[PDB]
Parts: structure tokens; C-alpha cells; sequence
């Protein structure tokens, strides 16, 4: 999948 | 702007109403309203702005993917005109819009007032992570210096964080988390996103045990998104 | 409007898009430029068209109903000012705006052109559905007008319908659900929701026989939902 | 819960 910034 | 006749508290309490009817466009424009009053931020301020501001792009950096994809599928193939190219371009103008308008406020004047670890932190992340939308759709002759300018607001985060915050701190973890995003999406420095990532992870582990079980849930939490992304990255 | 320059074709190309990016206003802006350019729609239009304004207005529902209910808590307390009626109140303008939006499309002209069974009772229960949102919130002396309106843009419907349509042709299914809606949530007719719910779904069983596998599943949807209602309400 | 109308 895609890497995840912040929430 | 239109809310100049709002009262502050009041453009505050409704950006809290928009949050829970998930009017998150009204909330901005409630924030921006805010900010434009002159006052410097409380930190729940602060995180309203960024809330608010962050679903808004987030639905468009969502949509110009889906047609970005659509784009480069027509070009591989029918050819059905310039319709998609059209929506792709207006989808991102607005989009850039809206990192213009966030970048403005943090120019106009919210980083130069802002004297505390917390809030200059805050900022130069936010000004980070706008350049970095900016950096995603960008093709042109400007895409090097939008790179450098997420790149430079980055680091000086970081190094005001790594002076003035302990690393557990939850602004410290999540501009770290956000700029190995950058070098791993952005600069093409998947070992630099790594080196970040693992060194940020490892560093606020060891200073864990310093923090309240609030705390530990706070920072747990991003360390949490730090493994993720190693995980998916190794 | 602001789409008058664009060519049909390309109104509806890019409302497609628009529907697979989720940017459910442009949608809805794309297909009232495809309806001004004042042809009739065929039926994969007629259901853009829906699901535009379905989702517009169904945003704007779900953040009235927050900010409703917070209102009425607020009514119960301590008082916050004006703030959360203000909110309310242009969150309720916006959505009696898109509501006088769609029924103004109906009125000019789709309803008045719409000769088949399947576009008159498409745009007649459109017309039912968007009074029946304006009644949702409707509280002053033309409440009762609001409601009657939808009343009989929904019996004109059904009228038709029965006449020409199977009893599993899912607008008219969709219609005689949504009119059920109405019965029980605005007219206060409980009774009248549950026995049009009942009769409906029991027409639809007995004419499951003559249908494809392709229609049979369309048709079964709507009735799953049907026999939802009727769960709830008894 | 709340009844549905036609998705
Ligand atoms: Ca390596
Ligand atoms: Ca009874
Ligand atoms: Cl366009
Ligand atoms: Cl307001
Ligand atoms: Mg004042
Ligand atoms: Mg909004
Ligand atoms: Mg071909
Ligand atoms: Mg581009
Ligand atoms: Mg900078
Ligand atoms: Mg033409
Ligand atoms: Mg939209
Ligand atoms: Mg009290
Ligand atoms: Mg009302
Ligand atoms: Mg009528
Ligand atoms: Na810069
Ligand atoms: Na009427």
C-alpha cells in the first residue's frame, strides 16, 4: 500500500 | 475576509460545530476567519486550523489521484478528448489554492509570532506539509524550489524539536513522521525516510517511561504510524 | 451558468469523473449544465443527475441533523449564545438553496417534456424526494404546503407508475419506498408507511418470476430494504 | 435505528 503522514 | 465580522470566539466555537458536522470547508473558512483576527493561536486553536485545513485538501489530493490515474491510463489507449486533462487541472488549481491560503496565513503572519518550541514547531510542520501537497502535483520549472522549500521548512522544525522537545513529544514525532513521508514520496530518499523513521521510533521508546499513561497513549500512537510505514518501506 | 460555454458531452464526461473522484458538488454542477442545455436526459443521465444532488444534499442533511440536535440539547443547559442556532440556520439555507436548485431543474422543464413512464415517475419522485428534505426542516407557516407538495408529486408518481410499470421496476420500487418514508417521517402516518411498505414488497414477490437474474438482483435490493423498514417499524 | 430511503 501507501505509507501514511499524520493523522 | 467574510468573517471579518465575526467575533474570534465566535468563528471558534463554530470551526468546533463544523468539526462534528463534518463540515470541514466551513471549518476552515472558520479558522482562517480566526486567524485573520491578529491574535496568536492556543494550541486547540492550532489543531482545529490544521484539522480543518487537512480534510479539505485531503479530499482533493484524493480526487486528483483518482483522475491523475485516469490521466496517465488515457495515455497508454482511446483518445476521449481533453476533458480529463480539464478536471485534472481544475481539481489541482483548487487544491493549490488552498496550500497558497494555508502557506499565506503561516507567512501572515503566524510563524513570525510564534516564539514557543510548540507553536514554531507547529507551523514550520504545517508549512512543510503544504509545500509538500504543492510538491505532489507539481510538474514544472518551480517543482526543485517547492521541494526545497518543503525540504528547508522541515528542517528547522526539526531542529528547534530536537533542541526544545523531548522525543516523545507528539509535534516532535509527527514532523518526523511527515518529512520521512518526504524524503520517501517526495525526494527520492527512501534511506533518508528510513534512517528517519527508525531513529525517531527508536529514540522516543527509550523515553517512554518518563511519560504519564496519557502521554503513552499520545505517543504511542504515532510511533504506531512510524512502524507502519517501516514495515511497508523494509 | 457558469457551465453554459461547456459542451453537453463534456458536461457528462466530466460529471462521470466526478462521481469515480467523489466530488460530489462538481458533479452536480456538471449535470445542471448538461440539463440547461435543455435536452431531455436518457436514463444513465437522469441517474447522474440523482446521485449529484443525492449526495450534495445528503451531506448537508447529516450536518443539520448534528447541528439540530445540539440546538435542542442546547434548549434542555447552559446558554452559548447565538452561535449554534446561527450555524444551524445557514447550514438549513444552503440546503433549501440545492432543494430550490433541483426542484427548479424539474420545473425548467424536465418534468413538463417527460413523456415516458420512466422519466415522468423518475422526475416526479425527484420532485416528492427534494420537498420532502425542505420539509425535514420546514417549521414555519408553510410547512404544511411543503408537505403537501411532496404528497402529491409523490401520488402523481405512483399513479402513473402502477399504471405503467411493473411492480418490480425499480423506480417504481424506489418510489413506493421512499414514499413510505415520507408517510412515516413527515406525514406522520406510520400506519400508511407500513401498509404501502408491505403491499409493495408482496407486488414485487409475485412478479420476481419473470425477471433475468439481472433484474431479479436489482429488484431484490429495493426489497431488502423494504422488508428493513418494515423490521424497524414493527 | 432510522428507516432508509432508496440509496
Ligand atoms: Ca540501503
Ligand atoms: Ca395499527
Ligand atoms: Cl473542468
Ligand atoms: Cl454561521
Ligand atoms: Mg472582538
Ligand atoms: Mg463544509
Ligand atoms: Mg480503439
Ligand atoms: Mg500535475
Ligand atoms: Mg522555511
Ligand atoms: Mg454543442
Ligand atoms: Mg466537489
Ligand atoms: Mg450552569
Ligand atoms: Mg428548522
Ligand atoms: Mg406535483
Ligand atoms: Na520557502
Ligand atoms: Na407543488
Amino acid at each position: 500500500v501507501r505509507c501514511s503522514s499524520m493523522s | 475576509g467574510a468573517m471579518g465580522s465575526m467575533e474570534r470566539a465566535s468563528l471558534i466555537q463554530k470551526a468546533k460545530l463544523a468539526e462534528q458536522a463534518e463540515r470541514y470547508e466551513d471549518m476552515a473558512a472558520f479558522m482562517k476567519g480566526a486567524v485573520e483576527k491578529g491574535e496568536e493561536l492556543s494550541c486547540e486553536e492550532r489543531n482545529l486550523l490544521s484539522v480543518a485545513y487537512k480534510n479539505v485538501v485531503g479530499g482533493q489530493r484524493a480526487a486528483w489521484r483518482v483522475l491523475s490515474s485516469i490521466e496517465q491510463k488515457s495515455n497508454e489507449s482511446e483518445e476521449k478528448g481533453p476533458e480529463v486533462r480539464e478536471y485534472r487541472e481544475k481539481v489541482e488549481t483548487e487544491l493549490q489554492g488552498v496550500c497558497d491560503t494555508v502557506l499565506g496565513l503561516l507567512d501572515s503572519h503566524l510563524i513570525k509570532e510564534a516564539g514557543d518550541a510548540e507553536s514554531r514547531v507547529f507551523y514550520l510542520k504545517m508549512k512543510g506539509d503544504y509545500y509538500r501537497y504543492l510538491a505532489e502535483v507539481a510538474t514544472g520549472d518551480d517543482k526543485k524550489r517547492i521541494i526545497d522549500s518543503a525540504r528547508s521548512a522541515y528542517q528547522e522544525a526539526m531542529d528547534i524539536s530536537k533542541k526544545e522537545m523531548p522525543p516523545t513529544n507528539p509535534i516532535r514525532l509527527g514532523l518526523a513522521l511527515n518529512f520521512s513521508v518526504f524524503h520517501y514520496e517526495i525526494a527520492n530518499s527512501p534511506e533518508e525516510a528510513i534512517s528517519l523513521a527508525k531513529t525517531t521510533f527508536d529514540e522516543a521508546m527509550a523515553d517512554l517511561h518518563t511519560l504519564s499513561e496519557d502521554s503513552y497513549k499520545d505517543s504511542t500512537l504515532i510511533m504506531q504510524l512510524l512502524r507502519d510505514n517501516l514495515t511497508l518501506w523494509t
